DNA sequence: CTTCCTCGAAGGTTC
DNA sequence: GAACCTTCGAGGAAG
């Protein structure tokens, strides 16, 4: 299937990876539940992925939610105690819990048990609702928007990284295994090398080739093809979209490669300030085509020998 | 007929149909017109003062 | 009508229409829907009329709504379980939406299935609603603002361009045509080159010549009666507002073509500071009227010649 | 009645007459809707007035409300279903409409059609609804103020100036007609000089100095009796209020003339920011009482020798 | 007297008591109603007694009611449909109604009937109801702070203001005679003085000058009595509050003269920042004493010498 | 002594205890009760007990309720007529009263009756009940929300200040007798400078003091045992908490004194933003250390001298 | 168990410890019950141990109750109602319950009784001397009124290295797991001052030892397993060495606005403010700044630069 | 004396007693001669 | 009631 | 000393 099911396929995190493989096989020699795993990083790195992985490698059944579907404390209270001794429950976007509700989990993670008001006027009354054993498992994004006192108790933590062209290529290669379409490596490479370092934009580029080679080809993605394709396409082999290419050209032909402000620039292309600074700066900048000064942006030395302009 | 104009002109008013209903139903005069029921309808509900 | 129903009569956009010919004809082949699509650009070059002809060409129901009509989460549960397959949903101005609804999303494309709680409270649980394959079509004007995780998942992107003139020439002529008026192609060519190259500001100016030549001539849009109509609503041939030529008259009495800061000029003119550099100055520096330096924005010659005064 | 009716009675305003004649008979030789139209300019010039004359040249049935009255964006849905084919809408202050209410119109505008949510709960579904041939009339002080997707709506521009002197004085002449009163031609000069160059202020004082010269005079009004009846109201010789006296007086004498900072200014006089920005300065900076700076306002020396104070 | 029915007996407000008298008979001679009139000014200088003044003089009774008193439009139009013609309605508060009342409101004061649309869709129907003429007379605390659209129905304004030392001493006396209190000339200057302009300041201070002078003294006021009693009651000769002292003091002793922020003085004396701004600096910045500044207030040379410090 | 019941025995407040002993006294001579008094100043100072003893001194019974707990005009009326001649009402957190009861209370204490009318149109009708001449007794801590109807008919205005050394020691000395312990008159004097002002903050100091000297000495609160106590605990001779003098030391030896701005100086100390600006901050700006700005917060020259820090502009 | 049950159990806090035994001590030779406490400081400091030590010194049962499990005045009145002579009501997260119950609450600490309204009718009970003890992290959220009752105020505060060795040798004697004096104090500098952050590293060894070594702790698998995890010798993860080469060797040591430095270590502008800064602050490897933030001299000594003022 | 049986309960209504509760308030009070006045006083008085 | 965001100040470089 | 650019801090209003 499209995501991987076993560590078998998941293909890099090697640092990660590893870990999870340690802490699992000494969870199972004591027989006891896995401790509580926090993932977060940056989108489609493969945090949702791991989440299933876990499961199926601990042979336990998954529960499933997310942190918008959960809005008062009812529903986490009915969500607990229907877990049976084992169960893993994930909570996806973890982050948009309300406080309110992130207080509940405090009691339940450290000692598995949370106290409730049950009966009514004269009959109310505190009792603890005690728990079995379980692991819980968020996955989120924004991981400095949750309080201290819960990043405090998650027992694992794994950060998520870039994938290196060695890879994203064979996992160009497994994705056109499952479609039915013939790759020849040389155009495995040729894709893996614009795909930013991020498995789910290669997927797209891979399906928007096919697309190609079906209609305007033989349906067979070969070296001749997919140079004509990644041409309509407009994506450049360092993966430079056609917006990216005229914000350096326009720095180095009119500036003389700076320094120069943000809405200076922005208004030469008639680009809103905001959709450059958040869609285009910052992957340059990781690149090292641009570098942020306190007098403005710059362009260095590699941005010219991969426009062709002298660096002067 | 005036009756349901009168009632739906107190409605209009943001008057509830309840008590639009019954202030409506208190009054009585087959020659009233539907703006003279309205004017009595109000001056017997609002209490005046010396 | 004035909308364009198919490719066929749809002017402009080269790029995205080669790409989106490409990508609809390949869906149809595999007998599948099509894959997300994002248009985005700036205001009034059709991204709401390609939307229609996407529908047309799929030869589905559209269904529409828009961002600020969508509040909360039942709002869109509600929307989402109207859909039937193949179906195509279109929301306008996508980046209204708040955050909290927005994440709702991210599994309903990915992969057709909302995470619910249902129930009166007393007894309730969570629920995976599954929905049928369906397409989602976005429109914005600044896609900035739209999160990280929910730009990853658009498989198609449109970003739209301003017009040349011999496109929006075409475009005069054409909307002559469902006003059953004659027009002569000198005239055709006058009112393009005063539209600022948007398809809407040229409607809009050809309604109102058409009246003034109906009223006080004799029905016909010559060069002659374009000419009076147009210095009758005071647009200059190079498109210019009295406001616009109001700032190149103060540059040059008072400053001699500068430099000069905003904040002085402004005060000369009785201008808002804001007012001047996110509604006038934009156009201005992309024609080539004004230029920015360090040290204060300057009038290029063409500024001179256009205004009558002697260059130096 | 003091309002006029037709275009053959309102004076002033040639250069908007001149275009709406044109557009309504245009408009009439077709069986068509006139554009939606936008007048703006400062308070009290008769834009209210000229949305009469507008309904009843069209033949038309005229409706009124205002921004503020609508309270939601549904209001604004039952509000669209009263109207009849035809009908023309005005809506007055259009600019402090809510955001959430203000893009409810924009569909609307366009093409006659509006998305809205109907029932609750469970119930709750998307309608779209279809809106007969409607002209709306949209007035507002800050022309700028307008958001872009409102503004590129509107077909027609109105931009409303101040009366002149003979304009004025033809106005109080009519006025004096109207009523069983009879004023020389002298009193009528000096009383629209004293009148800030506003109809409404000049029909004001015309009444209240018709009391005067029926009790302390002989019932008629003169330049002798004029002057008098003016000074017992607080009409100073210039026209100014009672009002401007406190604003000159306190920037020269307790702020040594400036340069000084309106909003410092209105809360050192007791006032509110928006009365001393838009009822004060547009009359005081317009008149060359008031001058505007880079570092703030300044009074001239027009404005020293009329208090009484040295000119230093 | 104390409480006056012609304007022969209300003390003080010449001017707006002689601008009254000329309209008030006018409109007798011409046997119809009084315009509508609005009085604004600092709460506690009289507008209620003047209100009862104005209907003694037409020969009118009066009717009262205030803006949290209405809160639906049946409300309103039961009070309008209960008056008789030339009555006067009263109406504290007016800028503080709803603003769904003020819909009905300009109707009833500009054409003197309203108009009730009825029915929806397919039918529309509405009853009209006639109104007899009235005279509204309108109180409030600012001009600025009411509708601007309403603002314009009234065509009298009458702007009170503090009274004099010459009428506060005439009250002063009057009191007294109620009390039976002798009181020299002398003695009632001094009362006046440290009152601050207002009446019912200067009768609480009268009150408390009695019990020590009962008991202190030998119950005759005289200047020697009066003046230790102030003295007791914390009562500055300039009429500065115990508060109002101990705002000077702070910032003097404790900032150097400032500038302190609002935030940190209201801090340091334990008051509300809100009331601070509201109820003790206006007398404080009229006076002179305190002058606002970018960074924070700063304490003149006039407070230097008042409080006894040697200036800078 | 701890339960007054005159001024005699009545610790501090003399500028308000001056003035309504005259009142008092002016109307004993008449046939008239007190007229109407409001009392304002900071919260815990004693404002309940000063009403006790007006209401001796006048010679008449004290009814007490709140603000909170009135909800209907007929709670208010059912109290009003349990008023004998010249009895007191105290009312506390008058403030917070609902409007719908603040409207029938103008016409009682104007007039001393309430007229409630009732029918409609031909049938209205009102009837008049007579009230019992009484003195209303408001106590208020935010005087800037009380609307200005109901304070037009306020007489008397009364401010609550903060005790001082001279008579804020002797509060001490009679609570240590409560408790039997013997304490000498130099210890108070210690107690009493870091109070802050407060009974309760000088009670509670009491409390602490007392279990260190019966544990660790020999049941007598001397000048040494009242040093070894005020060093256990952090507090200053200033008051100053050890986190208080943390802040300060931090201001002046890492930013040069400002401005800094909350969240710097709060993840130095490592403390919640509103734990400092509302728990620590209050009373340094009060004693006058330090000063907010529209760039943060900057530390005064009266700090540097106390902290012992050589201060240049 | 993991909780100390006793103050002879209690490793460290000896401020704090030391004046509960002194007002404790006190209170049992009066017949008294403890006046009302409150403790408040950092997350995993010990505060919730803290209140059952309280309970068991004391010789009493202790209530439980949680501020977000109480909504309304009828909640409270139940739970008071349980109250007998000398019990110990604990109420964690404190800061959580409403406005309207704490109005009630700072009445009955004073004067012992409640009159409440609570179809409405009053309520009347008189209750027996009792100890209120809160616990919370936020204690500037509760109001001035509130804060003004409680008589005893315990503000906590960070380990030192020796307390944070004996607490990790205590730990593995409960997993019976051996470990070496040499390689429980490797543990501790990496536990930035907090028991709870001690015992998480202790737990992800002791899985390694068991896979990868011989079910043992020893100075040798210590270094390996600790290479794994990638935790500095000075507690800094991998993640916070990035942030100090980065300034480092980019922008000379700063100044650097934050937008910058997130942008090029690819993160989010919130994870770094709120999650990395606060050690670094700390430990002074980095000063903020009007101008932005600056790498001070211990940075380049810790990562091996030649630092140049 | 009935008017003033109906007449106590409805100015109690005015004051924010429901229906039921002043016809309730003023049927505990015995005497029927007197007038609304004493009947209201009694019947607020047996409320507190 | 809480989060977000926008308005304002000022340090530093260069002409 | 006028003009750009980057950075931090305190309010407040929109859910
Ligand atoms: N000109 C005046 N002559 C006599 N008494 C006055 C005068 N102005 C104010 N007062 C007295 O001061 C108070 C003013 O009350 P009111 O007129 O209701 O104030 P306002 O209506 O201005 O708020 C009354 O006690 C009134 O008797
Ligand atoms: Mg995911
Ligand atoms: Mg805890």
């Amino acid at each position: 299937t499209l995501r991987p099911q076993y560590f078998k396929e998941y293909i890099g995190q090697d640092k990660v990876k590893d870990q999870l493989k340690i802490f699992i096989e000494a969870a199972k020699l004591r027989d006891e539940a896995l401790d509580h795993t926090l993932l977060f990083g940056p989108p489609g790195l493969g945090k949702t992925t791991m989440a299933f992985v876990i499961a199926n490698e601990m042979g336990v059944n998954l529960k499933q939610t997310s942190g918008p579907a959960i809005e008062k404390a009812g529903d986490l209270v009915a969500i607990l105690n229907d877990l049976e001794p084992g169960d893993i429950l994930f909570i996806d976007e973890i982050h948009r819990m309300p406080m309110a509700v992130e207080e509940v989990l405090y009691s339940a993670m450290e000692d598995y048990y949370i106290d409730i008001m049950i009966g009514a006027g004269e009959t109310s009354r505190s009792v603890h609702l005690d728990l079995p054993p379980f692991t819980l498992v968020g996955a989120t994004t924004r991981a400095g928007m949750l309080s201290n006192p819960l990043r405090a108790r998650f027992g694992i933590n794994g950060h998520m990284e870039y994938y290196e062209l060695p890879d994203l290529t064979e996992i160009v290669e497994r994705t056109s295994e499952i479609f039915e379409m013939t790759i020849t490596p040389e155009a495995a490479l040729e894709l893996a090398r614009r795909s930013r370092g991020t498995p789910r934009i290669a997927n797209r580029l891979l399906k928007r080739v096919r697309d190609y080679a079906q209609i305007m080809g033989d349906g067979v993605i070969d070296d001749k093809i997919a140079d004509q394709a990644l041409t309509m396409l407009d994506v450049d082999h360092e993966g430079l979209d056609y917006v990216d290419q005229k914000i350096l050209r326009t720095m180095i032909e009119m500036y003389g490669g700076g320094p120069v402000g943000l809405g200076t620039l922005s208004v030469n292309i008639a680009e809103e300030r905001e959709t450059v600074e958040d869609m285009y700066e910052p992957y340059l900048i990781q690149k090292g085509f641009i570098m942020r000064t306190r007098t403005g942006r710059v362009a260095t030395a590699k941005a010219y020998e991969h426009m062709g302009y002298d660096y002067t | 007929d005036a009756e349901q104009e009168a009632v739906a002109a107190l409605v209009a008013l943001g008057y509830k149909p309840q008590e639009a209903s019954r202030m409506v139903s208190k009054i009585a005069r087959p020659d009233a017109s539907s703006e003279t029921l309205i004017r009595d309808a109000l001056r017997a509900a609002l209490h005046h003062h010396h």
